[PDB]
């Protein structure tokens, strides 16, 4: 049966080919062969968001 | 595969990180393995987008659902609404990262439909809505959105994005 | 001299007078007369934002 | 707006919360309180919103900038830009619920135009990123934005539309 946690896989793709790094850019994982290249996922609540509710409720009839 | 399980079935938010040569293997045993990068992306980095047109649309297309005791009438059951298309979404992006829709079907799809039955959810609008992802989803595989857009090698991705539209029916069906 | 610490004053707002709440709800403050309602500021390091950078070099010409 | 200075000193993380009675007290403080709370959320909510667009409305207006050596060349550089903006704007919303612009001006205006001319990041770009988001604001503020709607009391805030131009008038003559 389906879970009841509200919780999905958080996909995260990471291409820092350009050069750009910042601390989570290393010791996440190997590297070889795929410089620059990486995928994470990670189990994680999908939370309310008020100010969307919010927003849709006011905005929905405009494109 | 087994990276991914072991994350997936804890669910505590610890994550598994692929890079080098597991990440080489992950793109070797799918098709379009660097494609379906792009692809995923395409739907992960527009998730708040998505999910936010396509619910607005739902809405938009009939108003009965917001008007007094609707479906996502008070913030509190639009945003469980918002909510759920999000988690559906990510469920979806999780499948074409993989490849295959097994985890999709067992903790997301399974009971489903009893799960709203019970709860007076309205399967039309929730259909509408992922009809409307599914679109999107489309648009941005492809790189064809109004707006926002995605730079990559240029080619031909509409074999990903009929799988992903293919995983967005297993939803349709699940929901009826 | 302004700061160097890339930290800015995040004010959030809060309405909850339709009733919905959560754990971060109570306990924060007294609601004294001022029933679901609550200003929050706090000081945040604002983050570098890989997807949007991406996003506004391949969009930008879009209105 | 001791409690706001605290934390703002601290600069640490702690958070000031202001329900009951010194929300009350904080209202009246200000002028227009009320209003004032509707306009700060106006601009907060919208946050990313307002910076995305003129980020891309700079750069739309001038696509030099994203050419090689331009100031925003290359994702670190728009980036950087991006995190500008935002930073900006935040000082500015806080200028907004504070009623004044002491914080804005010590904290993040003063020496800002030094900073910027010894790194040679354009004047003119910025003060256009400054513009659109001072008009995107004002929208905002009035509610009359064309997408994205405010729900609120039938009511005129233009006394608080011109104090928030006004702050980000004291952005663009910083950045000179
Ligand atoms: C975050 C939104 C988007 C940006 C930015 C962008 O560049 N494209 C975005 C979204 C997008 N939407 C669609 C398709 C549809 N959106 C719908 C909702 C919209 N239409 C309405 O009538 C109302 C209510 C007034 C709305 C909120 C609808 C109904 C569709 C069509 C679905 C269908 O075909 O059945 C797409 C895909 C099409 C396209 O590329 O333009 C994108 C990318
Ligand atoms: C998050 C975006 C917005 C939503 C959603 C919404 O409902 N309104 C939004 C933004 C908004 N923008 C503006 C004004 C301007 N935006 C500009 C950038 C845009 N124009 C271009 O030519 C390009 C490049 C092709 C762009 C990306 C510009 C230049 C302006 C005008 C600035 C000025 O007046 O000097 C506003 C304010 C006006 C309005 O209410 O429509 C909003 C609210
Ligand atoms: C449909 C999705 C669109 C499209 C995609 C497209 N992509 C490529 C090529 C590559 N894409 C990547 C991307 C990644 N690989 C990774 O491991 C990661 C991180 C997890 C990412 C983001 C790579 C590495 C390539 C190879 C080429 C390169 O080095 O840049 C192509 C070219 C064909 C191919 O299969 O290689 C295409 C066509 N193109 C479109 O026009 C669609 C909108
Ligand atoms: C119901 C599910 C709706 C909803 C609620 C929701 N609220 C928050 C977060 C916060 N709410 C407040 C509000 C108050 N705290 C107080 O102490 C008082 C009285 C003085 C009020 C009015 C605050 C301060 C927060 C932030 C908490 C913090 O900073 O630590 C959330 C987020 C999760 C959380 O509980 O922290 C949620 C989901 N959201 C919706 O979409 C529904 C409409
Ligand atoms: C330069 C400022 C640009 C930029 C960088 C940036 N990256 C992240 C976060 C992550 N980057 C990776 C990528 C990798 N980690 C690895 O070990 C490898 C090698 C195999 C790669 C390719 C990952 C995994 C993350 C997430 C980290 C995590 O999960 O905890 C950030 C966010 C902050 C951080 O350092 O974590 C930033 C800012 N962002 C930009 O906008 C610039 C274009
Ligand atoms: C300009 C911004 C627009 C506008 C605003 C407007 N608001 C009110 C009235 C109220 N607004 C609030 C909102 C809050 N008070 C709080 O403490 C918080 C949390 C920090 C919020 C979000 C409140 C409580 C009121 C009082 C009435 C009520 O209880 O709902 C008015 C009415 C006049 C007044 O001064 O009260 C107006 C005009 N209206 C517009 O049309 C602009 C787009
Ligand atoms: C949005 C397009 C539609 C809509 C959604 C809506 N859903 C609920 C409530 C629930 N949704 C789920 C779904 C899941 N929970 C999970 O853990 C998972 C997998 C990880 C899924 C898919 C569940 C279990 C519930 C019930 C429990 C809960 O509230 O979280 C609501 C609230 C219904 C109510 O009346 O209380 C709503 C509104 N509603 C619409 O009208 C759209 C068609
Ligand atoms: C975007 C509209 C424009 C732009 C921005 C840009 N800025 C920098 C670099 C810096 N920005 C600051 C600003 C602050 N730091 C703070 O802590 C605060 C207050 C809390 C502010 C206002 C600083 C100090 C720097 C230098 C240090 C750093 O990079 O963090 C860059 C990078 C410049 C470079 O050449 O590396 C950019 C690109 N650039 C444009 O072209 C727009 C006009």
């Amino acid at each position: 049966a389906m879970a009841k946690d509200s919780k999905a896989p958080v996909v995260e793709i990471f291409d820092e080919r350009d050069g750009c790094t910042s601390a989570g850019s290393t010791g996440k994982a190997s590297d070889a062969g795929e410089k620059g290249l990486l995928v994470k996922v990670s189990m994680q609540k999908v939370g309310y968001n008020a100010i969307m509710a919010k927003s849709v409720a006011a905005s929905y009839m405009n494109a | 595969l087994d990276a991914f399980s072991k994350v997936i079935t804890s669910a505590d938010g610890k994550a598994a990180y692929v890079g080098g040569a597991d990440l080489q293997a992950l793109k070797k045993f799918v098709s379009d393995g660097n494609k379906r990068m792009d692809a995923v992306n395409a739907i992960v980095s527009n998730a708040s987008c998505i999910v936010s047109d396509a619910v607005s649309g739902m809405v938009c297309e009939n108003p009965s659902l917001i008007a007094p005791n609707g479906g996502v009438y008070s913030n509190r059951k639009m945003a469980a609404c918002l909510r759920d298309a999000e988690i559906i979404l990510r469920y979806v992006s999780y499948s074409l990262l993989s490849g295959d829709s097994s985890v999709l079907e067992d903790r997301c799809l399974n009971g489903l439909k009893e799960t709203y039955s019970s709860l007076g959810v309205p399967a039309a609008g929730n259909a509408r809505a992922v009809a409307i992802m599914k679109a999107t989803v489309n648009s941005f595989i492809n790189n064809t959105a109004q707006q926002k857009k995605l730079s990559v090698p240029s080619g031909d991705c509409s074999a990903l994005a009929s799988e992903a539209g293919g995983y967005f029916d297993k939803v349709t069906s699940a929901i009826a």
